[PDB]
RNA sequence: UCCUCGAGGAGGAUUUUUGGAGCAGGGAGAUGGAAUAGGAGCUUGCUCCGUCCACUCCACGCAUCGACCUGGUAUUGCAGUACCUCCAGGAACGGUGC
């Protein structure tokens, strides 16, 4: 029903987030709030026509995230049960 | 009292009068400037006034370093790898130093981003045609010893020793 | 004019930019001490003038004495003491051991003598046209005797400080 | 919540409003709204060439309101 | 109230994608069309899908330079992804799984 | 096999066809509401008067119970009546109660109504709310909505029967007639009111009477209103004889032989006495100790032969043996006229053996002496001995 | 005529061939099947039109309220 | 119901501040009215935009919808803003 | 004080032709007669016409349901 | 649950990237539900621009990361 | 009211977060270049066509203000600041509307 409870239970997983400006940040999801505030640690960000930069921490808002990319070994069938 | 990581981590850091992040490292009497990797290029200015540094070298790669205060020291030689470690170095205050010859200003020509240089209160400034040699060797510098470089001084520097 | 932490320089070149002149004044004042603030305006009332407020009053006095009449951007700037106190300094604020003083003004209170002796570090006590100032340190008392020998305070008379005898 | 904007002092005063896309209008306000909607009676809009065109009483929504400058001393 | 509006309104067109396990296409604002099976949905159109194929077209964008060369189309595949309902512009359901 | 131990507990029972007393309320033939009220009230073990009155009221016969004050006679009259009302439900007719409880006082009637409401808790059965000296309109409005039991005053019941507010029909109206404090109802003051209450009643209906005291004339007056009554009091069933004097002394196990030697030496308890023992070997040792102390004594137990026991019984009957030691087998059934003294040096585990040993001496209206030595090990039988002494009047 | 609210007008437009044009310039023409209270549209046998020219048929098309600019009942 | 940056913006009313809009327009002057929805109404304001068209107006009103940032003096960053 | 909702109700009762400008689109506007309105500023225009100022053309559509999130300015015209 | 993602970076120098491509490096002091950041003595990089105490709205924020140690 | 085995215990519709965002830089000239990176006429040389920068021409794309450089010129003034004298030339930069 609510996607925020499913996104909050995806902690300690290496995922990727593509923004609306073409910047893709790949990192381990460590913190998710009700407003989809993605706080990741040891992330790598690649902007549009720029070099990738590695950061120890990153905080991306929910309104600035356009798409997400999860690994194929993620238990989406078990995490969907509330 | 050498410059270490514990001395840089315990030093005060704040905002200067030009709204830049400056760390006050004065009153330490460091004989050699080293172990600057603990700052991780988080400071825009370096306040190393009233020290005992003999050579301005041994600095790591810091792209955010734009101002360097080396006043009231005994700096007599400049390192040749200053451009590879500070590409954005624009302010260099070397007043009251131990520079005696103009040949120490030859590694200072590699800093293309340097625009403000201070070489006052030095025996190298008392030599003949020191300002013309500093204008000819460093054309990127616009302000030398709190004086704006004019076109006539550039023409006089380009005429002699061509 | 009493010495303060803020030194005001005037008769400078007003054709340069405000930020470049402020950076040049900060680079000039960094050789004498830590510059806490730099007040520089370019309006019709404050044209061609600026001021630097430092942490210590001795560094500001040395910068006013050394750079008196120094050529700054083609024009020799004149440095002097500030009339009032700075706002940042007001926000941040709120041989022998005994020295003999002669030809002291009788209208000066103990607070003015304490503010005059505050250039040296903390002393033991003060005694009040003759006065006796005793410091806790010998080197601080020697520096206070060497500094107050002909100081510029109450210029109608001349103050003389000498070391006490046994 | 839902506090109305402080538009009581700018009532019946000739002000110039800026709208998105680079639009400029000038007119007298005739009311207020909690959704930042302004009614400008006898409004005149500035064209691209510089000529003013009178559009009469218009209604400007708060979604495209950029800046409103009062041309009269209040 | 909410379940009847979700099973009788436009969201039922999403609910036919997860119940019958059909493939639908989503055209986004970045000129990209992703065809896939909708696995999880919500009220804010948060679509978590699996086995998606995203196709678009790109220009060289001053790649080499001198005044004669054309853009080209491209496509890629993702195992599992999740897209928010803000960037979803068009959603088309078509019998393409059969 | 312990059915005699419930009757020996001290509960005089009289009548023909009396049912067995129940051990607990869970196996007494009660309904779920009565068991729920007994569990909510905190009753872990039922009263013996209640255990004697509840099967007699559940069987449908008339019962007359007498006990001490505060023994739970109201609960013993309310619980089997509510159990029979819940198990055998009938149609609640207009102005007709299923039970009639007679109380001599208004406060006692209010307490009986409160006990009936507590026994019928968490149910739709509301019995009565009426008392003397109050408004009759509120009582008539409370009784007109439905009345299961009728617990009130005889004067208020006569006023309700005279004004056609409450009466007993002929075919099927009430099945139980309760009478609380029947000693006051059978007196000269409440005689015609109780007579008019018992005359206008159903023929097929049980009559229950409970009181703290019961004279002979009041019991003879109350027995005429009931049909084949069952009496239940304390104590008569398996009780000690009142003609034999019972004495209990607190002594040790080793001091019992010294007390018996002092009673045989100083007092006249050596000749013509029967001494009860615990075992046969202890009885033989006591007989050998009595024979070694220059006293003629005989013994009769299971370890000896039948001919030797018959010779010992003949010597005790003729007068050849002064004392006769015997086990618990010779305590009951033995009828010897020479047995005047009964010395119980070893206390038995059951009170029936002690009652048989006390009743063996001083029978057929004659007097007798019974002296028992109570030790610290027989702590469980001390309450039974105290109950037997209270029932026999010792 | 009588002032009609847009919600019964959207409820009564179901089953009729309409065309919804978005802010990007593209339009979808088809029979309106579902219209909820959040101004969302779901149509069947939709055809795409761009710059006055037809693109192709898609079938059941779902358009949200954040992208749809206008709708016209044909 | 009231935020701490909203309280800091409401407490800074009456000082020489500036508000830079999303289009680049910087309205500078004394903040006369500051509501909870970032509505900045200033008197004797000055327009210095990213376009650079610097002018002086008697009164200006910028809403919080197109407001990008606000430059305030550092007189209220010490107390009671220290948490 | 004149409310905008009261002005919209008076314009719907008068049945006058009004022109609506779009948000971030100055080249094309709409024009028509508003019949009804709602709380979300949804206009129902009868015999509406899209006027393009760049091409100087007018394309009629008919009954149009314009949302209030796109209409930035609305003025009254005499035509 | 704990909501300690914004409280751990309090009183620290962070660099927030805007939507138009600007970067504001300042000391984050407080926040709110609308992600309103108050950066005292912040620098604007894209060149250096002296700004100071800049109160940027949460609608123009994209990403934020740690810059260095607290002063 | 709950637990234990009838009982016991106690919030996608105007100012913030489900986005009104995406895309392209005017035209011409036997102009010039793809060291290692286009295809075809199946290397190399040549010819043709859907990607930039430099200069020239039409319509220095246009007008605006801010920052900035040269020369001349005025102000000598004690303050906590969007920015600060004026004239003329050049236009390397920013954004606004067409």
């Amino acid at each position: 029903m609510k996607l925020v409870r499913f996104l909050m239970k995806l902690s300690h997983e290496t995922v990727t987030i593509e923004l609306k400006n073409g910047t893709q940040v790949h990192g381990t999801i460590t913190g998710v709030d009700v407003s989809m505030n993605t706080h990741l640690k040891a992330v790598k960000m690649t902007l549009k026509n720029r070099e990738p930069v590695q950061l120890e921490t990153l905080s991306i808002r929910g309104n600035n995230i356009r798409y997400f990319i999860l690994p194929d070994s993620l238990p989406l069938d078990t995490l969907l049960v509330d | 009292v050498k410059l270490t990581a514990e001395l840089i981590e315990q030093a005060a850091q704040y905002t200067n009068a030009v709204r830049d992040r400056e760390l006050d490292l004065r009153g330490y009497k460091i004989p050699v400037i080293e172990n600057l990797g603990a700052t991780l290029d988080q400071f825009d200015a370096i306040d190393f006034s009233d020290n005992e540094i003999r050579k301005l070298d041994g600095f790591p790669l810091l792209r955010r370093l734009k101002t360097l205060l080396v006043n009231n020291n005994r700096i007599c030689r400049i390192g040749e790898g200053l451009d590879q470690a500070l590409p954005c170095l624009t302010e260099l205050i070397l007043t009251n130093n131990s520079l005696v010859e103009l040949g120490d200003l030859d590694p200072l020509a590699s800093l293309k981003s340097l625009t403000y240089l201070s070489i006052l209160r030095n025996p190298v400034t008392n030599k003949k045609h020191y300002r013309l040699y500093v204008i000819y060797k460093v054309p990127q510098v616009r302000v030398l010893d709190f004086q704006k470089v004019k076109l006539k001084e550039r023409q006089e520097a380009e005429k002699m020793f061509k | 004019i009493r010495p303060n932490h803020t030194i005001y320089i005037n008769n400078m070149n007003d054709k340069i930019k405000k930020e470049e002149l402020k950076r040049s004044l900060y680079a000039l004042f960094s050789q004498f001490g830590h510059v806490v603030d730099i007040v520089a305006l370019k309006t019709m009332k404050m044209r061609g003038q600026a001021f630097v407020i430092f942490k210590e009053l001795g560094s500001s006095t040395n910068a006013l004495r050394q750079l008196q009449g120094f050529p700054f951007y083609g024009k020799p700037m004149r440095i002097q003491y500030a009339k009032t106190d700075s706002d940042i300094i007001s926000k941040m604020r709120g041989p022998n051991y005994i020295l003999f003083l002669n030809n002291l003004p009788e209208e000066t209170n103990e607070m003015m003598l304490s503010m005059l002796f505050n250039q040296f570090p903390g002393f033991k006590e003060v005694r009040l046209d003759i006065a006796f100032v005793e410091f806790e340190n010998d080197g601080q008392a020697g520096a206070a005797r060497d500094a107050l020998q002909g100081f510029k305070i109450t210029p109608s008379h001349a103050m003389k400080i000498t070391y006490a005898k046994k | 919540k839902a506090h109305p904007p402080e538009l009581k002092k700018f009532m019946d005063k000739k002000l110039s409003l800026k709208l998105n896309g680079g639009r400029h209008v000038q007119g007298i306000l005739r009311g207020f709204d909690p959704f930042m909607n302004l009614v400008i009676d006898e409004c005149v809009e500035m064209a691209t060439s510089g000529q003013q065109n009178n559009i009469g009483m218009v209604v400007i929504r708060g979604n495209s309101i950029i800046m409103l400058e009062a041309l009269e001393r209040v | 109230r909410e379940e009847e509006e979700f099973n009788t309104g436009p969201l039922s067109v999403l609910t036919q994608s997860v119940k019958n396990n059909t493939q639908v296409l989503i055209n986004c604002r970045n000129n990209k069309k992703l065809l896939g099976r909708v696995k999880a949905f919500d009220r804010h159109c948060n679509m978590v899908l699996e086995n998606v194929k995203e196709m678009w077209t790109e220009v060289p964008k001053s790649g080499k330079g001198k005044k004669k060369s054309k853009p080209v189309n491209k496509d890629r595949y993702i195992s599992k992804m999740f897209l928010r309902g803000d960037s979803v512009i068009v959603v088309l359901r078509n019998p393409l799984i059969a | 096999v312990n059915v005699f131990r419930l009757e020996m507990e001290g509960i005089t029972v009289k009548g023909k066809g009396c049912p067995k007393p129940i051990k607990s309320w869970v196996q007494c033939g009660i309904s779920m509401k009565i068991l729920n009220s007994l569990k909510k009230h905190g009753y872990e073990k039922p009263t013996p008067i209640q255990t004697q009155a509840i099967p007699a009221i559940m069987s449908g016969r008339d019962l007359i119970g007498i006990a001490k004050t505060g023994s739970g006679k109201t609960i013993a009259f309310l619980l089997p009546m509510f159990r029979h009302i819940m198990d055998q439900r009938s149609l609640e007719e207009g102005e007709g109660p299923i039970a009639v409880i007679m109380t001599p006082t208004r406060e006692l009637a209010l307490q009986i109504t409160k006990e009936c409401k507590k026994f019928s808790k968490t149910l739709g059965l509301r019995v009565v709310c009426v008392y003397g000296g109050t408004g009759i309109s509120e009582q008539i409005a409370e009784l007109k909505r439905g009345a299961e039991i009728i617990v009130c005053t005889p004067g208020r019941m006569i006023d309700m029967l005279a004004a056609n507010s409450g009466r007993v029909t002929n075919l099927r109206r009430v099945t139980y007639v309760v009478l609380d404090e029947a000693d006051r109802m059978f007196d000269m003051g409440f005689e015609p009111q109780v007579m008019r209450i018992v005359d206008n009643v159903r023929p097929d209906r049980q009559t229950v009477m409970f009181s703290a005291t019961f004279p002979r004339a009041m019991e003879a007056l109350a027995r005429r209103i009931l049909s084949k009554p069952i009496e239940v009091q304390v104590g008569g069933r398996s009780v000690v004889c009142s003609d034999v004097e019972q004495q209990v002394i607190v002594i040790e196990e080793e001091k019992k032989f010294l007390k018996l030697l002092e009673l045989l030496g100083h007092y006249q308890e050596s000749g013509s006495v029967i001494i009860f023992v615990d075992k046969q070997e202890h009885a033989d040792g006591l007989l050998k100790d009595l024979m070694r102390a220059s006293y003629p004594c005989m013994s009769l137990h299971g370890g000896i032969d039948q001919y030797d026991r018959d010779s010992i019984i003949n010597d005790f009957k003729n007068g050849t043996c002064k004392l006769l030691v015997a086990t618990s087998v010779a305590a009951r059934g033995l009828d010897v006229k020479h047995l005047i003294l009964v010395v119980n040096y070893s206390c038995p585990n059951h009170y029936e053996d002690y009652v048989h040993r006390a009743g063996r001496t001083g029978r057929a209206g004659n007097k007798g002496y019974a002296y028992t030595f109570i030790t610290e090990d027989q702590a469980r039988y001390a309450g039974d001995i105290i109950k037997a002494l209270e029932l026999s009047g010792t | 005529s009588l002032p009609l609210n847009p919600k019964p007008f959207l409820n009564g437009l179901t089953g009729k061939p309409v065309m919804v044009k978005l802010k990007w310039g593209m339009e979808y023409k088809g029979y309106l099947v579902s219209v909820d209270g959040y101004m969302n549209m779901q149509l069947a046998n939709t055809e795409e039109y761009i710059d006055g020219a037809l693109s192709g048929h898609l079938g059941e098309v779902l358009i949200r309220c954040n992208n749809v600019l206008y709708i016209r009942g044909v | 119901s009231i935020g701490v940056p909203i309280k800091v913006l409401h407490e800074a009313e009456g000082h020489i501040v500036t508000c830079e809009t999303n289009t680049g327009e910087v309205y500078r002057g004394k903040l006369i009215e500051a509501e909870d929805n970032m509505n900045c109404q200033m008197s004797n304001i000055t327009v210095t935009y990213r376009d650079g068209r610097v002018a002086q107006l008697e009164q200006v009103y910028i809403r919080g919808s197109k407001i990008r940032f606000l430059i305030l003096p550092d007189m209220l960053k010490n107390a009671p803003m220290l948490k | 004080m004149v409310q905008p909702i009261n002005l919209i109700f008076r314009y719907l009762q008068n049945r006058s032709r009004i022109q609506v400008w779009l948000y971030e689109q100055v080249n094309m506007r709409i024009e028509g007669c508003i019949i009804g309105f709602d709380e979300y500023m949804n206009l129902v225009l009868d015999d509406a016409e899209e006027i393009h100022s760049k091409t100087k053309s007018r394309k009629q559509l008919g009954r149009i349901m314009l949302k209030g999130d796109n209409i930035t300015l609305l003025q009254s015209v005499s035509n | 649950g704990k909501s300690s993602k914004m409280l751990q970076h309090i009183d620290y120098r962070m660099r927030c990237i805007l939507q138009d491509g600007r970067i504001f490096i300042g000391t984050f002091k407080a926040f709110d539900k609308h992600m309103n950041l108050i950066l005292c003595d912040c620098d604007e990089f894209r060149e250096k621009r002296v700004l100071g105490l800049v109160l940027l709205r949460g609608e123009n924020l994209v990403s934020m990361t740690v810059e260095g140690p607290p002063p």
